[PDB]
RNA sequence: GGCACCUCGAUGUCGGCUCGUCGCAUCCUGGGGCUGUAGUCGGUCCCAAGGGUUGGGCUGUUCGCCCAUUAAAGCGGCACGCGAGCUGGGUUCAGAACGUCGUGAGACAGUUCGGUCCCUAUCCGUCGCGGGCGUAGGUAAUUUGAGAGGAUCUGUCCUUAGUACGAGAGGACCGGGAUGGACUUACCGCUGGUGUACCAGUUGUUCCGCCAGGAGCACGGCUGGAUAGCUAUGUAGGGAAGGGAUAAGCGCUGAAAGCAUCUAAGUGCGAAGCCCACCUCAAGAUGAGAUUACCCAUUCGUAAGAAUUAAGAGCCCAGAGAGAUGAUCUGGUAGAUAGGCUGGAAGUGGAAGAGUUGCGAGACUUGGAGCGGACCAGUACUAAUCGCUCGAGGACUUUACC
RNA sequence: UAGCGAAAUUCCUUGUCGGGUAAGUUCCGACCCGCACGAAAGGCGUAAUGAUUUGGGCACUGUCUCAACGAGAGACUCGG
RNA sequence: AAGGAACUCGGCAAAAUAGCCCCGUAACUUCGGGAGAAGGGGUGCUGGUGUAAAAGCCAGCCGCAGUGAAUAGGCCCAAGC
């Protein structure tokens, strides 16, 4: 429960590696813009090519 | 599947039992991807009940409705709009009775900024 | 479990008759502790038929010594082969645990013919 | 030298012979589908890394057609292997009918996926006592000796369980009713729903 | 079955009452169910029958909730729980073993018992 | 017992529950010897720790006693095993009481009632699943097996044969078979149990303007069930027979010591011991294996590298045989991958309406009626579209022959 | 002295016997060897009364044989 | 399930019973009590007829279940204080 010991700030970090965020895949300038995901809607209404709002 | 959702099955049934009611008197709804997901398998059948017009069937359809007042007028006036039951079995399903099943589609909505909330729009066609 | 409506409807015997949840049947076995193919005549008041599938069939209880006793076997066993409807009992519910107290009316009256 | 390359549909019961209402199951029995012998010298061993399950185009690969190259047409899903081999061909080979390691069959399964679970769900160690003004109830127990400053290992504690195969011995059916798709076998035959059961036999026999 | 239960009567033995304390099951069986030999003793009792007051005798069991399977696969007979006194080995102890019994103590050595039943199931 | 050397800025000290492990001075199962062992049953020791070593009553408490047992009802060690796992019947608060002692204040392990057991895991260690790299290319399948684990038990009956033995009584050895008992693996078609969106009945109550038919609420209002899936008590399984080295023990021939002598060479037999064999984990087994196939050998001064990209692999999405999540598997329309649709089971039990009878309550016809979730077949009706990222061009040295 | 006595009192010791109990140091009844009972520090009785303390029985029973199931909250996956 | 307290120092907790009516009710007693002792029965609806002041009747209809759920005593024996 209660820790013994002062963490090393490596180690800390060591426990810091795999916590990272993970960059979601963005559909990039599809006429200049604007952007969707795949398999998600634009922000024009577009998702499968029609403006659903 | 069949979920808990979040929810004790009172509420289930009973936040089903609102949200059908409102995803008729409107069109198409945007709310979140769980509760769209029982959409997709109940309210599939339940209007494919909907496709019969038996009054006894509705009327078991009876307790899948409730009394509203339509946004769809003028259903105050001369006829435009039902109530939930009676014409709109025919006003939607009579286009949707050559279909075989299979009446929303749902699109993934970009997510909320309240809480990440991804919701999702679904409509009837 | 086509495959398994396929193995499982070959085999099967299709001679058992038909009958409402539970009765008072005519049982036609052959067991026998002699080892000389023995007739054994059972009796007694059915409380229902089991559901599910060509296996999952009848029981018996018996209860006519002073004590209930009960006999569950598949239809299609071929260790049997005659089963007869002595009254034809209809009651409201299909499996009559009902059935364990109150022994005369329910024993006499179950039958509401047509 | 058994080419029982198939999965089950399911667990059911008849009666066979003399009545007898078995605890009942099943084989696909698709056709055996055997590569090459690929003996002793080129790798030690001996037995045969068959192939099975007859993919469309989608879930191949140019090692999977190009497993049709080293086979020779037909790439497939599934490969195990089977020591005791008898080879008729490289890659497809003979079907169910033969029989050559013993039917007290020894069956081989991929068991069905539980999950995590609890302590005793299958270690099998006693639930603690629920009544009398006690905590301790649903917790394994004490492991560790005081004269070392140490837990041991071994005892079974936890653990992610089900997706363990396991081979039963001596699962005991005759020579088969077959058929162009039936395997009889009993029973709790192990595995899971959508699992290839293949299995050599008579090793403890 | 478990034992340390009491148990009614089904033989001319006078002891109304009957709770064996163990099987043996070598040491290790947890249950009796039908075709063995169990170790009875009573609480109560007739104004005839033996004695009364706790006496470890020996006994077959006879009626159970269900006892085993069927090599047929017909199912198991009586409902409700009952057994007879040993009379000091497969002997019983008077005629009327009163009440049904199955067939599957036959096979054990339980025939004469049989004989003085009657009829079996 | 003694010893005061750590522990007074904390070494929580009974017993029990749970969970075990090792030791052997071995309790049973194994073998063997001796016997004041005719056997049967015994005594006795030698080798043996593979496995197993009961359940209750009483005793807070060990010890111990009783019952009934089996193969036997082992002894200990481990902080009298384990309280950041647990209980608190035991001293070990304060009360109160007795007895006894003390004038008293109180006391005396003498008794008894009641009496105040927190910790949100940091490391190491455990259990299970992952990422990053490596295994002189990138891959993708396959396995060997260095090694590591698991598991080992035991009646009962018959035959051999009431034979051998033995006046008899009694009762074999060896060996065949059959059959339990646990323990443990799998799995839920069976006995079931359970089932929170399945169907029935049904109390009371509000509401669908009226009733009917319904809804909501009353633990899921209660109850009869029960599809799925899960689960034992449900179902099936094992511990077989081996090999080899043997311990103990028993051998031949043999040698000082012409004999003798299982030993000194030299040869045998010989156990639940050991090891292999039965099952599982297994090449991060850096030695990183071995095999099967594919891509190949690109563009940029490329010295350095850089950037394509193949073969792929992946993101992303769908879902579950899988699952905390990751990861796994199934798939992504060249479609049954999930949901709907259709058909059927599926349990429920004769829907509703309508009509008939009946003062009514109600009965009956339509009508196995009607309904129906995780159950199977088909069905593209929706969703798996579109897209994007990562990802080899393979170094030396020697021989063979490159 | 009366009267009670293995006492809320006897470690004397699982006192003895009998009953409850198959199994019975605890329980009751007698015995009474009273270390160390005991009379207004009341003693022996005493129905009803007790959140009493025990001992036994009936009833019901997942406490336990030996567990298993589902519902909710955290836990845990993510956002704050 | 089936079994029951075999768990434990200890049926500890949970269980189960309870409403209303009507029967019936031991022990001792300080004669009130005990005692709701215990144990038993009934309990829904339909039309009558009688119930409105008023239960009971009759028949039927039903029921798994009739204070249909909620809410509402586990009892007994004995001893000590």
């Amino acid at each position: 429960a209660v820790p013994a010991r002062h963490t090393s700030s490596a180690k800390k970090n060591r426990r810091r590696t795999h916590y990272k965020l993970t960059a979601p895949t963005v559909t990039f300038d599809e006429t200049t813009g604007d952007y969707r995901h795949s398999h998600r809607v634009s922000l024009k209404g577009y998702y499968k090519g029609r403006k659903v709002r | 599947s069949n979920r808990k959702l979040g929810r004790t099955s009172s509420q289930r049934k009973a936040m089903l039992r609102d949200l059908t009611t409102d995803l008729i008197i409107n069109e198409t709804i945007v709310t979140t991807e769980a509760r769209a997901k029982e959409v997709r398998r109940t309210v599939e059948k339940m209007i494919t009940l909907g496709k019969k017009g038996d009054l006894s069937a509705r009327r078991a359809a009876a307790a899948y409705v409730r009394n509203e007042i339509a946004i769809k007028d003028f259903n105050e006036e001369t006829e435009t709009f039902p109530t939930a039951l009676q014409k709109l079995f025919n006003d939607l399903a009579k286009r949707y009775e050559g279909r075989n099943g299979g009446y929303t589609r749902i699109l993934k909505v970009e997510p909320r900024r309240g809480d990440a909330a991804p919701m999702a729009i679904i409509e009837l066609v | 479990m086509n495959l398994i409506e396929s193995i499982n409807a070959a085999q099967l015997r299709t001679d058992i008759p038909d009958f409402r949840p539970g009765d008072t049947v005519r049982v036609h076995a052959k067991v026998v502790e002699g080892t000389r193919e023995r007739i054994q005549i059972f009796e007694g008041v059915v409380i229902a038929r089991k559901n599910s599938g060509i296996n999952e069939t009848y029981t018996v209880r018996k209860i006519s010594n002073g004590v209930g006793v009960e006999r569950i076997f598949p239809v299609h066993t071929p260790r049997v082969e005659k089963i007869e409807v002595i009254r034809h009992g209809k009651v409201r519910r299909a499996k009559l645990y009902y059935l364990r107290a109150l022994t005369g009316k329910k024993a006499r009256i179950a039958e509401r013919r047509r | 030298s058994k080419g029982i390359l198939g999965k089950k549909v399911g667990m059911t019961q008849i009666f066979t012979d003399n009545g007898e209402l078995i605890p009942v199951t099943v084989i696909e029995a698709t056709p055996n589908t055997v590569l090459q012998v690929k003996s002793v010298e080129t790798d030690g061993y001996e037995a045969t890394q068959v192939g099975f399950d007859t993919l469309r185009e989608v879930l191949t690969n140019k090692p999977a057609k190009g497993h049709a190259a080293k086979a020779n047409t037909t790439p497939k899903r599934f490969v195990r292997e089977f020591k005791g081999l008898e080879g008729a061909e490289v890659g497809a080979e003979i079907t169910v009918d033969t029989f050559a390691a013993g039917d007290v069959v020894d069956v081989t399964g991929t068991s069905k996926g539980k999950g995590f679970q609890g302590p005793i769900k299958r270690h099998g160690q006693s639930r603690g006592p629920m009544a009398h003004g006690s905590r301790y109830h649903r917790r394994p127990g004490s492991m560790g000796p005081v004269a070392a400053n140490k837990v041991p290992k071994g005892k079974k504690l936890a653990g992610r369980m089900g997706n363990k195969r396991v081979t039963v011995q001596n699962l005991v059916i005759a020579q088969v009713l077959p058929e162009k798709n039936v395997i009889l076998v009993k029973g709790n035959v192990p595995g899971a729903k959508k699992s290839l059961i293949v299995v050599k036999s008579a090793i403890k026999a | 079955i478990q034992t340390e239960s009491r148990l009614k009567v089904a033989d001319n033995s006078g002891a109304k009452e009957l709770l064996t304390i163990r099987v043996l099951g070598g040491s290790s069986r947890k249950f009796a169910g039908i075709g063995d030999i169990v170790v009875a003793t009573v609480k109560s009792a007739a104004p005839g029958g033996a004695v009364k007051k706790g006496e470890v005798v020996k006994a077959v069991i006879v009626r159970t909730k269900s006892g085993a399977k069927r090599p047929d696969g017909s199912y198991i007979k009586f409902d409700e729980n009952a057994a007879v006194l040993i009379r000091d080995d497969k002997t019983p102890r008077g005629t009327r073993i009163f009440g049904p019994v199955a067939r599957e103590l036959r096979e054990g050595g339980y025939m004469k018992i049989v004989s003085l039943a009657p009829e079996v199931l």
